[PDB]
């Protein structure tokens, strides 16, 4: 044989030994799944919930701005509907990780807003439109409203996007956990601990607790090293939580004040242009339930040994090759570590 | 059986301008729209005899 150390006779051949190895692999994967399932489901739930909540906030802000335009500036519709939809679509896209520039969003928004104001509010009575678009930026007609809006929305949308990315990366690492393949020697040790006692003709003998401890510390060598980075990830996320909704809601008030500011100088603007041309409760509850899993990678070998048939008394147990009366005594992991380092640096530099 | 003369062509919304869908058939007494699996409300339909 090549796994079960044959002290004398044996009831199993090499094929039954490969069978025991495959069953050991399946049992280890099932145990890791049972250990990680609750945290995995928690992070998947929260990711879905916060994404839906943010989409609801974006939609609410969208037709709030639409309603304010419809009620206060009916002459600017339906063009206002079009560029407000464009702006909030780009906002949702930037929230979902797309390569979108916030300053460019605000600039395109105001470049679309100014010509309809000039043609429908200041000079009631199309092809010179680009000249008006230029006059929007060359005369700074909106004053300091554009830079204010740029900073206000950029801060909140960036922190929200980084929050969603952190949630997805947590999902990714916890889902990689239960799929971790171990070395051949670790597999042979698991086969010796769980099934090689049957090859010797034993029926109810369980492996020693200390033997399980040494086998699991040998197997989970690199996996325990993930504990520091996982703890720092949890702490950085808690630091980041301690908002995107308030900014997107006050957007309509700021846009209305900007339109009034523009209209206050129409006298000279028309002349010079004619001459020239529960969410916070959900984050808090998520953080409180997540802090309970800060020791997930440190208590994982303990979980594997405590949720498997073991002789914790270390009396009449299987040491891997014989029945004793007293026991005597990376690449994928590196990728998880690198991803954790990246997300931790992002969370640190944010707040 | 009813033979369609003007079959609806895939429309595209541009700059929030609502574009209606055309449907013409003969011989026809009732023409209804089934948008995304379900019937469209009677009020939305505008019939021409
Ligand atoms: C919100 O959207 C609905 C969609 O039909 C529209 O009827 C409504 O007027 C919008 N809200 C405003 C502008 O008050
Ligand atoms: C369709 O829309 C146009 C204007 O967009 C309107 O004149 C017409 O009455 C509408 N018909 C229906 C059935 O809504």
């Amino acid at each position: 044989l090549q796994v079960c150390l044959p002290k004398g006779p044996t009831c199993c051949s090499r094929k039954m030994e490969e069978k025991y190895q495959l069953t050991a692999r399946l049992n280890m994967e099932q145990l890791l799944q049972s250990a990680s399932m609750e945290l995995k489901f928690l992070i998947i739930q929260n990711a879905a919930v916060f994404q839906e909540a943010f989409e609801i906030v974006v939609r609410h802000a969208k037709n709030y701005t639409n309603a304010m335009f419809k009620n206060n500036y009916p002459s600017l519709t339906p063009q206002a509907f079009e560029f407000v939809g464009e702006f909030f679509t780009d906002v949702s896209l930037y929230i979902l990780g797309s390569d979108i520039n916030v300053d460019d969003m605000v600039n395109e928004l105001f470049d679309s807003l100014f010509p309809v104001i000039y043609t429908q509010l200041m000079n009631p009575g199309l092809d010179i439109n680009e000249c008006l678009r230029g006059a929007r930026r060359d005369l700074k007609v909106f004053g300091n409203f554009p830079k204010l809006i740029m900073t206000q929305v950029s801060k909140s949308l960036q922190v929200t996007r980084i929050f969603l990315q952190a949630l997805n990366l947590g999902i990714e690492v916890i889902n990689t956990t239960d799929h971790l393949k171990f070395s051949k020697d670790c597999g042979r040790m698991l086969t010796r601990m769980w099934y090689c006692s049957y090859c010797q003709g034993l029926m109810m003998v369980k492996p020693c607790g200390g033997y399980c401890n040494v086998v699991m510390q040998g197997c989970m060598a690199g996996v325990v090293e993930i504990d520091k980075y996982w703890r720092e990830y949890i702490l950085s996320l808690e630091e980041l939580v301690n908002d995107m909704e308030n900014v997107l809601l006050g957007l309509f008030s700021t846009i209305h004040d900007s339109i009034q500011y523009v209209q206050k100088n129409a006298g000279k603007l028309t002349t010079t242009i004619g001459k020239l041309c529960t969410l916070s409760s959900r984050r808090r509850e998520l953080i409180q339930k997540l802090k309970s899993f800060i020791s997930f990678y440190s208590a994982l070998p303990g979980y594997i040994c405590s949720h498997s048939p073991v002789a914790e008394n270390d009396t009449l147990c299987w040491n891997g090759q014989e029945l004793v009366e007293r026991y005597s005594q990376e690449p994928v992991v590196s990728q998880i570590i690198d991803k954790l380092k990246h997300i931790n640096q992002l969370l640190r530099t944010m707040s | 059986l009813p033979h369609f003369i003007e079959e609806p062509e895939d429309a595209y919304i541009i700059k929030s301008n609502p574009i209606a869908l055309r449907c013409k058939a003969r011989p026809a007494m009732q023409i209804f729209f089934k948008c995304n699996g379900e019937w469209v409300h009677q009020n939305e339909h505008v019939s021409e005899e």
